[PDB]
């Protein structure tokens, strides 16, 4: 359709993040994930934020055509209860954070 | 003679084309009707502009044409009236009739005609089988309703020379009816005839076969037509 | 009883007694079938009818009534059965307004002035200032003192210019898209081609809670009246069913009517983007069928269900429920790389094998080039191995995050249940009857 994915899915998106809202957040005493090429199928329980630090990851929800892409730099809040499933073409690296209601 | 006919398949051959304009002065000369039944060969498929540029000069010595409905919207437009038998109103029928899903029996305007007629030109025929024959005059314009049963024999049914019945039938009835070009219920009774011939030359194998009789074309369009059609 | 039955087959089924408008045949029929079989009729109304058979009498009938053959043919085009209560619309004190600008302005993807936007968006404020009728005397200006220069419409002025310069940029985009969307035309759709008059208000000219005078163009018996407000999309009042059996007797087309926006949608995906209700007449006390949701389109890049329920307000495709509570399952730890990583391990252990001997299937080629053979011949000389590990130091990272998740999953309940915040996505799990070798 005509409304993209990020609207439809409220999927909130802060690409090439400033350094001082990094240090705002505490990016660099999150958690660290990475991956290469490969295929991840996840139901979101919680709220995620996700800081890409290396590569690229396209997001495709469930029963979708379309999809999301996220590149080195972006900072991505995935939404409680979102289903989808992240497609890896190259090497991956991420820092993350899972909020609870409320916390930030 | 009295009617020259001839097809397009002789303007694949430079030879014939050239004796074909000096039988067409000489007939013309004599005063007799030249009748084009166009039967595009597989060539001059290919495309429509240089199909027109190729007929152009046999279609204005023609005083009758035979087209098939195919064949004269290749000439016009074929995807124009393609589209046009493929729209479906998204709501509602602008009419009860369109709610039925009927066949498309499109009718040409005139108007739309206009880009192949000319002053010479006594009578148009635009056959869909023998379902439909559109007619075309300087005065007039119309269409007569035919069938056609090829169900009926299923294991002797072939339609190849069905098409030259048809025409065969229309200079029958020309020729002897003179008032068929000025009279338009003259024109429709005797087309009539034309459509049964058609209708019984696709119950047999083979063209020559099966091309009918007089009486037996006479006796069907009687059966067929109620008797106020005659 | 046939009482509650009828009244049953109105309110569930939506039955109602619409006028059969019969043809003498017809008529006859169901009078003269009531007496009998092959009977004398005795009844006048059967008999009369056996008259009326042919058309001959009728005109003779006509005549000496002294009315017209149209005429009758009108009469029998009437409501039969009783009227509903004539209205009686009040006003509830005088109408009084402003010109405020639609808080939606300008429309996504139109750059504006933002400064002047700013000096637009002040007007805002001023839905929030009290007004009471026993003030609207002390300073009232009227006649001379009521001429338009002598009002403060600044607000609503820089919105105009700004509205004038994107109607000139985008009002043949739009009719463009218009053809491109909607094959035809339908009330709520944009008016286009030769019906399209300069001056016609597009979309972003209006807003909810604006005061309209229009007339009513079309009728549905199953959507409503559509209006026309002015604008290049006609208004919507939802009315269906039932309730057009009396509100018909009132609401009727070309009439003069006073509406007011209760919403305002994308004629993309919603059929009628302008939702109204009638003011002058009132008939909210007629209107009993309602939409659940406001109809939609179903386009050809609409695939999947799940964005279309998102990009309008419609629940999600329930499923059953599955029984178990997601903080009480077993944590994930199986990298999804790792399988990647095995494959890549075989390939170079079996290269490493070549290299010393000669110095329902599925088939996974694996190439050269994402292969560590440097490192690999190293170890294979030197000799869990370090491929092995490389996966367990990913399985680690993917068990920590799911403990992560699972830990925040934990904090997230309790303060649901303290809040009464859903646990599930709401209109998801809908209920029933709704469809060793370790050890040895």
């Amino acid at each position: 359709m005509q409304t993209p994915l990020e609207e439809l899915y409220n999927v909130k998106v802060e690409r090439k993040v400033s350094q001082r809202r990094l240090e705002e957040l505490g990016v660099s005493r999150w958690s660290v994930w990475k991956t290469g090429k490969c295929k991840l199928p996840w139901d979101w329980q919680v709220d995620q934020l996700v800081y890409i630090e290396e590569g690229e990851v396209r997001v495709v929800p469930e029963g979708s055509k379309r999809f999301m892409q996220f590149l080195a730099g972006d900072l991505v809040r995935y939404p409680k209860w979102l289903e989808a499933d992240l497609f890896f073409n190259a090497p991956y690296s991420e820092r993350y954070c899972f909020k609870a209601y409320a916390d930030d | 003679a009295r009617i020259f006919h001839f097809n397009s398949e002789v303007l694949t051959s430079p030879t014939m084309e050239s004796t074909l304009f000096k039988a067409i002065q000489w007939s013309k000369k004599f005063g007799g009707l030249i009748f084009f039944d166009l039967n595009l060969p597989l060539p001059l498929w290919r495309s429509r502009n240089e199909t027109r540029k190729l007929i152009k000069k046999s279609w204005d010595e023609a005083n009758i044409i035979e087209v098939s409905q195919q064949e004269l919207e290749f000439l016009l437009d074929e995807e124009y009236y393609e589209r046009r038998r493929n729209y479906t109103p998204q709501y509602f029928a602008e009419d009860f009739e369109q709610t039925k899903n009927r066949r498309d029996y499109y009718h040409y305007t005139p108007e739309e005609i206009k880009p192949l007629w000319h002053d010479d030109l006594k009578l148009l025929v635009v056959t869909d089988g023998t379902l439909r024959l559109h007619y075309y005059t300087p005065k007039f314009d119309g269409v007569v309703v035919g069938t056609e049963d090829v169900l009926i024999t299923p294991f002797t049914c072939d339609r190849t020379g069905s098409g030259d019945a048809v025409v065969a039938g229309i200079m029958r009835k020309l020729t002897t009816c003179p008032e068929m070009f000025e009279d338009q219920d003259v024109l429709e009774r005797q087309l009539r005839f034309a459509v049964a011939a058609g209708i019984i030359s696709q119950w047999t194998i083979g063209a020559v076969r099966g091309f009918p009789t007089e009486s037996a074309t006479q006796n069907l369009k009687e059966q067929v037509y109620v008797p106020s059609m005659w | 009883t046939e009482d509650e039955a009828r009244r049953r087959n109105w309110i569930e089924r939506g039955w109602a007694p619409w006028e059969e408008i019969l043809t003498p045949e017809a008529d006859f029929a169901r009078k003269s079938l009531n007496e009998g079989e092959e009977v004398p009729l005795q009844s006048p109304e059967a008999i009369e009818a056996f008259k009326m058979l042919r058309p001959s009498y009728r005109k003779k009938k006509i005549k000496e009534m002294g009315i017209t053959e149209d005429e009758w043919y009108a009469k029998q085009f009437e409501i039969r059965g009783d009227k509903p209560p004539p209205l009686d619309t009040s006003w509830a004190g005088p109408l009084v307004v402003r010109q405020i600008p639609p808080r939606d302005w300008p429309p996504k993807g139109w750059e504006v002035d933002r400064k002047e936007l700013e000096f637009i968006r002040e007007a805002h404020k001023l839905m929030a200032e009290r007004v009471w009728l026993e003030d609207l005397d002390k300073d009232l200006k009227v006649g001379e003192d009521a001429t338009v220069d002598k009002m403060c419409l600044e607000r609503f002025k820089v919105f105009l210019k700004q509205y004038n310069e994107w109607v000139e940029a985008n009002k043949d985009r739009l009719e463009e898209d218009s053809y491109k969307y909607d094959q035809d035309f339908y009330p709520g759709r944009r008016i286009r081609g030769k019906d399209y008059k300069e001056g016609m208000y597009e979309l972003p000219f209006y807003y909810p809670g604006m005061i309209c005078e229009g007339t009513v163009t079309t009728l549905h018996l199953y959507q409503g009246a559509f209006v026309d407000i002015g604008g290049v999309h006609e208004g919507w009042v939802p009315i269906k069913g039932n309730d057009w059996f009396w509100i018909r007797h009132f609401i009727r087309v070309g009439m003069h009517v006073i509406v007011e926006i209760t919403a305002k949608r994308d004629p993309y995906r919603f059929r009628f983007p302008l939702e109204l209700r009638f003011v002058h007449p009132n008939i909210d006390h007629m209107i009993f069928n309602k939409f659940d949701f406001p109809p939609i389109f179903h386009r050809d890049g609409d695939t999947n269900p799940d964005e279309i329920r998102r990009d309008c307000g419609r629940p999600p495709e329930p499923r059953k429920d599955p029984g178990s509570k997601p903080e009480e399952e077993g944590l994930l730890s199986d990298h999804p790389y790792v399988d990647k990583l095995w494959q890549l391990h075989v390939a170079e252990q079996m290269i490493l094998d070549d290299y010393e001997a000669n110095p329902p299937k599925v088939i996974l080629k694996t190439s050269v080039k994402e292969l560590d053979l440097e490192a690999a011949l190293i170890e294979r000389k030197y000799h869990k191995l370090r491929r092995n590990i490389e996966m367990d130091e990913y399985d680690s990272l993917h068990w920590r995050r799911s403990l992560e998740e699972r830990e925040a999953l934990l904090r997230d309940i309790s303060s649901r249940q303290a809040l009464g915040l859903p646990l599930e996505e709401p209109g998801r799990y809908k209920p029933g009857s709704f469809f060793s070798y370790d050890d040895a």
